[PDB]
């Protein structure tokens, strides 16, 4: 089937989130929890170690499937995800599988088209919307949000449009508001009765 | 001789102190109120052209 | 008389740019009209003309541009401005920031349509507003006194309470039964959820009237969200003689989405990039409340505000407070020392208290014991600004005082918990026992005849 990006796909009925999603840390499971369904924020910057929140929700969540979302990285930096997640393993029924079997990357360095850029999140959380409509709980990660507002910064610029707050455009929260509102628990469309998830972890660079 | 310098010593960490408290709770937030207040400005100008 | 000639339908539409299409040959453009419009997939749409010139309109399409075309999209033009049909069988039903139903329920059967625009009132015809309405809230009714038909807006920020402190109001409010019409502009499902719970949950919904426009939903719709809610609250206080409180909930929602509507059409910025005529158009939403002659009912306003980075300078804030009379501020410090409610009684304000209160109204004290409230916290504030330069061994006991008082204010007069509902008598009193503390002659906002009668208890 062929779904527009920006348009949200319909469900029966949007739910309260209840079940914990593990990460299997100590610290985040315990005294900071996040729900399925769940929205989070993580300070994306170089020392604080970034790695362990993907690791943890790649290779040990009760998540069903994972998203991952490189909105505009460093040529560098996105080299280092490609090269990692392949490499990552979990066990299954007493037998050891790729973490590939349950993953999506969308990949998107500083030189990619802008368009792909502002684009990004929307693909992601719509290839994760599909997965929550079979009745699967899935995980995204978004690896900087801000390299994803500075794409709609540079696109309404081109547009030559009114430079509101901090020269981004007027829509900003707008834009933001929309996109982690598709987060959530939901009784799916169609016949056979069932509940899926969408889960955004999103990173944010101040 | 211990105690008349004490005495001295136990007043000039007083004043010492006071001056950190200053620094830190007068003098440095009105300086950062300021920047703040230019930065912003400086965004009020450049739309008005 | 009823609108008997048929109505116009045009291909002609000769450009699209932006939230706006154009249409061309146009037979005697009117201003303001609505014209819907069904695309190539025949999905329908509504707009509203933005300006007109000779055979020439400009339409801005409420759910957005996308996806319309030069050819195949086809406007109808419906012969009259925005109007909603209105009756009283509208409390007790749920509608989406447009009005079209979302409770399962039936589209209304109109008493009447009504512009949704409004009219302004006379100020011959206005009633000055003196009932005190008691919310039980101690540092809204001691402090900043709430008339019935008040514009009293709720000044907090992202993070803080103030949906459960505009729930409390609506769950405690009531003279020393109000109808209640609630607009959502820009809110997520579970602040959707909090209010239409909270409301089924008091047994109160076969009274409350909800319009919900979400985070998901189209921006345009949020400016007439509020217009479509006070129609409503007119019709019901001045034709039906009720008593309306209406709740606006994040006026900042609205402001944003007029900001974002104004850009696109280029017009003069005030400042922060909101257009130029932003404080006449507030004042357009604000100025819909109060009381007339002649007629029982009334209209009062508590419209919630999100101050951008807790900036009460910023133009949404502002231009409010300019038009608004006073505002109750809900303080991010308080809130993080685990307060409830957060109200931090010095930015805040009521203008209305000033003649609402007193002998006869309240009690003959009201009105001094609320100011001396107001100077002893202000220099208890000043004093614990002094402490943290020259420490606490620098104060003399007249400092101690203040700082004493500070600490017994916050915890007894402030902090309440959401289901306590005290009177105005103990709020009073409650007043004067943090008062006792200091001798009386320092109690100079207070003339000796009010100190001679109530210090002594």
């Amino acid at each position: 089937q062929v779904w527009p990006v920006r348009q949200v796909r319909p469900v029966t009925e949007k739910l309260p989130a209840n079940h914990p999603l593990l990460t299997g840390q100590r610290v985040l499971d315990a005294l900071f929890p996040c729900v399925q369904g769940g929205t989070t924020a993580i300070p994306g910057a170089f020392g604080c170690g970034k790695t362990v929140i993907s690791q943890s929700l790649s290779k040990y969540s009760n998540s069903d499937v994972i998203i991952y979302v490189g909105c505009g990285e460093r040529g560098n930096e996105m080299s280092e995800v490609l090269r990692d997640f392949p490499e990552l393993t979990m066990e299954v029924d007493g037998k050891v599988e790729s973490i590939m079997k349950r993953t999506a990357l969308v990949a998107n360095t500083s030189n990619m088209p802008v368009a792909a850029r502002e684009a990004s999140i929307y693909t992601g959380i719509t290839l994760s919307e599909y997965f929550r409509d079979m009745g699967y709980h899935v995980s995204m990660m978004a690896d900087s949000t801000s390299r994803w507002a500075e794409a709609l910064r540079e696109i309404s610029g081109r547009l030559a449009e009114m430079p509101a707050d901090s020269g981004y455009p007027a829509y900003l929260g707008a834009r933001l508001a929309s996109f982690y509102e598709r987060a959530g628990r939901v009784k799916c469309l169609g016949n056979p009765e069932r509940e899926g998830s969408v889960s955004i972890v999103g990173a944010v660079s101040p | 001789s211990l105690q008349t310098s004490f005495v001295t010593l136990d007043e000039a960490i007083k004043i010492t102190n006071r001056r950190v408290n200053a620094i830190e709770h007068v003098i440095i937030p009105r300086i950062e109120r300021t920047l703040a207040y230019i930065i912003t400005e400086l965004d009020e100008r450049e739309r008005e052209e | 008389n009823y609108l008997s000639q048929p109505r116009l339908t045009y291909k002609t539409v000769s450009g699209v740019n932006g939230p706006l299409v154009i249409l061309d040959h146009v037979k005697f453009p009117r201003y303001a009209e609505i014209v819907h419009l069904t695309l190539p997939d025949g999905t329908k749409r509504s707009g509203q003309v933005l300006e007109v010139s000779g055979s020439k309109a400009v339409v801005q399409v409420f759910e957005g541009t996308s996806g319309i075309d030069a050819k195949k999209t086809s406007c109808e033009f419906t012969g009259d401005i925005l109007r909603t049909p209105v009756s009283e069988d509208m409390l007790g039903r749920v509608f989406n920031g447009s009005g079209k139903p979302i409770d399962r329920g039936p589209v209304v059967l109109a008493e009447d349509f009504l512009d949704i625009m409004g009219q302004p009132i006379n100020p011959q015809c206005r009633i000055y507003p003196e009932e005190m309405i008691q919310t039980g809230i101690s540092a809204i009714d001691g402090m900043n006194s709430i008339a019935r038909g008040q514009k009293i807006p709720i000044f907090s920020a992202a993070g803080l309470p103030h949906n459960e402190i505009a729930a409390q109001i609506c769950r405690q409010a009531g003279l020393v039964n109000f109808a209640i019409v609630f607009a959502a502009m820009g809110v997520n499902m579970e602040t959707a959820r909090f209010f239409k719970s909270d409301f089924e949950e008091n047994g109160s919904m076969d009274n409350v009237c909800l319009f919900l426009n979400l985070a998901n939903d189209p921006t345009i719709e949020r400016i007439i969200t509020p217009r479509l809610a006070l129609t409503t609250a007119e019709f019901l206080a001045y034709q039906c003689e009720k008593h309306v409180l209406v709740i606006l909930t994040d006026m900042s929602s609205y402001a944003e989405a007029l900001r974002e509507v104004s850009a696109a059409r280029e017009e003069v910025p005030g400042r922060r990039g909101f257009p130029g005529y932003m404080y006449t158009d507030l004042a357009t939403i604000y100025e819909r409340a109060g009381r007339v002659e002649g007629r029982n009912g009334s209209i009062t306003q508590i419209p919630i505000l999100t101050m951008p980075n807790d900036d009460i300078t910023h133009p949404i804030p502002d231009l409010t407070g300019y038009i608004t009379e006073g505002q109750i501020y809900v303080d991010r410090q308080l809130h993080n020392r685990q307060i409830y409610p957060p109200i931090n009684v010095l930015p805040s304000l009521s203008r209305l208290m000033k003649s609402a209160i007193g002998e006869g109204m309240t009690r003959k004290d009201h009105a001094d014991v609320s100011n001396q409230l107001y100077a002893c916290y202000a220099i208890g504030k000043d004093v614990q600004a002094m402490k943290a330069v020259v420490g606490e061994e620098a104060l003399t006991s007249d400092d101690l005082l203040y700082l004493e008082f500070l600490q017994k204010f916050e915890k007894n007069f402030i902090t309440q918990g959401p289901y306590e509902n005290r009177t105005v008598y103990e709020t009073l009193d409650i007043g004067w026992q943090l008062l006792r503390i200091f001798p009386k002659e320092m109690l100079k906002r207070i003339p000796q005849s009010t100190l001679s009668e109530f210090y002594p208890r």
